[PDB]
């Protein structure tokens, strides 16, 4: 994450490999590097490093709640807040946070019903939300022709290399003179 | 034994239109529960429970004088009953099961007989049918068949069904109990007292921070569709209005400003400032009488307050 921008792997600045301490009895892994990174310190190389680990053995706790209002009122849920839940049968005590919830409130704000889902939001609407990345990244190009597409993206790329063959030759000719 | 039905524009009675009836039955209210079961508890909470319809049965039959005519009568019933008009029923009864009474066979003091060919125990005045209560029901017709015993007898079974909320909406308001002009529509199924200007009769107040209602209804109007309807001469000039109520919720006028002189129209989960414009916006919350004693509290000593409003039954 320190190499300038016009060398991309010739692997200076900060080459390094972190692991995390499950490592040792799962062993020899690893995810997509840090390639893309302009950043100097080490300190920052670390943080993210072990952010990318953390992130990827996921948990989504996509649970149900039913509210109670004549007993327990004191339970409105909220995203965002820490909670203590515990399944017995199950090998659960932990505690985790919220990262959605779902409401619904018929008539009087009285609550029927909640749905919430902890940790990570989802793999569901994590999928979802990839799909619909993809459907609204395109269409909202020009360039896409379904009848054989790369044209626009060929073109490119070799107009490219053929201006960096007209910069050889320049500089060729540059350093004659 | 008539099944009056009060219809948008006309007034009808099956026997008035040669249909006697056999009998009524009204069905209680259907209690749709909302419970949910906990997966591994030896019990299941209650999420609510609500009614729903109160569905009444009516099997009435006709006699005529011919086959043909029949045809004629069942049409006439078709035509004047099945309403998806929501109609307004009213149910009735007799007071006793008549009998013929005692004459003399001196060739005089011979029996009469109806339009129908019956025997017409009703000799004096008192005798024919009454409306047995002071309330109707709101009220749609379901489908029917007409199996045709022998002769010019034909039954049918009317089904009908609850419209908008299943309860015994008593006829008249409760002002009609204050002024007592309308005469009717009050039966004794209602304990009311007879001290027309006492307690439990008023709902016409003046200059007071609290006072005491007698909802004399069984079921709770806590429902919006009935009509219950509030207006209230404020008596004190303020910038912000509270008013609490027991067996329903506290109600806020906060954020605009009112004159005492200026008169509030409370109707059901609405307000007008002054008849016309609603203000609505401020602490949307409905007042809710359950039975009895619903006292409420002022906080300025309203001129005046006087509320009418409909009993509802169960």
């Amino acid at each position: 994450g320190n190499y300038s921008g016009e060398e991309t792997f010739e692997h200076a600045g900060l080459v390094m490999e972190a692991r995390s301490a499950l490592a040792e009895i799962y062993g020899d892994i690893h995810a997509e590097p840090f390639k893309d990174g302009k950043v100097t310190d080490q300190e920052t190389m670390d943080k993210e490093l072990q952010s990318r680990l953390k992130k990827s053995l996921k948990q989504s706790l996509s649970l149900d709640f039913l509210v109670l209002r004549e007993s327990y009122p004191e339970a409105d849920p909220q995203p965002g807040d820490i909670v203590q839940i515990k399944s017995t049968k199950l090998g659960l005590n932990d505690l985790v946070r919220i990262v959605q919830v779902k409401t619904i409130r018929g008539i009087n704000n009285v609550i029927v019903k909640q749905d919430v889902t902890l940790g990570e939001f989802n793999r569901e609407q994590r999928y979802m939300k990839k799909v619909n990345t993809a459907a609204n990244y395109v269409s909202g190009l020009n360039d896409v022709n379904l009848s054989n597409p790369s044209k626009a993206a060929e073109n490119l790329k070799s107009k490219v290399a053929s201006i960096a063959k007209s910069t050889l030759d320049l500089m060729s000719r540059t350093d004659l003179i | 034994d008539i099944e009056l039905t009060k219809k948008d524009g006309t007034v009808i009675k099956l026997s008035e239109y040669g249909f006697i009836v056999n009998d009524i039955v009204i069905d209680s209210m259907q209690i749709n529960t909302k419970y949910q079961d906990k997966e591994n508890m030896n019990g299941r909470i209650l999420m609510g429970s609500n009614y729903i319809s109160r569905d009444i049965v009516v099997p009435c039959f006709c006699k005529v004088k011919n086959r043909s005519d029949i045809a004629y009568m069942r049409d006439m019933l078709y035509s004047l009953t099945t309403d998806i008009e929501p109609m307004y029923l009213r149910e009735i009864r007799r007071k006793e099961e008549l009998n013929y009474r005692f004459t003399q066979p001196t060739s005089d003091d011979y029996v009469k007989l109806d339009k129908n060919n019956f025997p017409d125990y009703e000799y004096s005045r008192h005798d024919q049918q009454i409306y047995v209560n002071g309330k109707q029901y709101k009220v749609i017709f379901n489908g029917v068949i007409n199996p045709k015993q022998k002769g010019n007898k034909v039954s049918f079974e009317l089904k009908f069904e609850t419209t908008e909320l299943p309860y015994g909406e008593s006829i008249g308001t409760s002002l009609e109990l204050e002024e007592n002009k309308k005469v009717g529509l009050w039966s004794f199924d209602f304990n009311i007292d007879w001290h027309a200007g006492g307690d439990k009769r008023k709902y016409t107040f003046e200059n007071l921070s609290k006072g005491t209602v007698y909802y004399h209804g069984s079921a709770p109007n806590d429902q919006f569709n009935m009509y219950k309807k509030i207006t209230i001469i404020l008596g004190e000039d303020t910038e912000s209005f509270v008013w609490n109520l027991t067996h329903a919720e506290i109600m806020k006028i906060e954020g605009i400003k009112l004159k005492a002189g200026d008169r509030i129209v409370y109707d059901s989960f609405r307000v007008y400032k002054n008849g016309v414009e609603i203000s609505t916006e401020t602490n949307i919350s409905q007042p809710k009488f359950k039975y009895g004693a619903n006292k409420f509290e002022f906080n300025q000593t309203v001129q005046k307050v006087q509320f009418d409003l409909k009993f509802y039954y169960k």
